[PDB]
């Protein structure tokens, strides 16, 4: 097709494959526990302006 | 006195009116925050299904 | 008086009046939400 999107395809496909060679999976997996924590959190004052 | 009939009519129906505003107004501000309250049923079942 | 908004000091303390009615009424569903007959 393109070759601009063509190039940029290889540099993606080079960065990406550089960044998953650092995750760690047992850190990655408590980072990823802390978010849902506090996205849920965030939802708990949602469902008390509701019930307000 | 027959004009001031009709003057005094119009004022009631004033009045009236005036009231049945104020009334609108406020369900529409409680309209308002139920409308919040499904912004936030929204987000947590969008939540949900991430999951 | 409390329904009309011809005074903006009026207006000022009742807003504000408002968002702290609207802040207790917060914490006190957050405490609902997770949680006298016998001395008679």
């Amino acid at each position: 097709m393109g070759l601009f999107d063509r190039i940029k395809r290889v540099v993606s496909s080079n960065l990406n494959d550089l960044v998953n060679k650092a995750e760690d999976p047992e850190k990655m997996l408590e980072q990823a526990i802390l978010e849902m924590q506090e996205d849920l959190v965030q939802l708990r004052q949602g469902v008390a302006q509701a019930i307000a | 006195k027959a004009s001031l009939d009709t003057q005094s009519t119009q004022v009631e129906t004033l009045k009236r009116n005036l009231i049945q505003l104020e009334s609108k107004i406020s369900e529409a501000k409680t309209k308002k925050e139920m409308l919040k309250a499904r912004i936030t049923t929204a987000k947590a079942q969008e939540q949900l299904q991430g999951m | 008086v409390r329904g009309m908004n011809t005074s903006s000091a009026m207006s000022a303390f009742e807003r504000m009046e408002e968002k702290v009615l609207m802040q207790e009424s917060r914490a006190q569903a957050l405490g609902e939400l997770a949680g006298g007959s016998d001395v008679d």
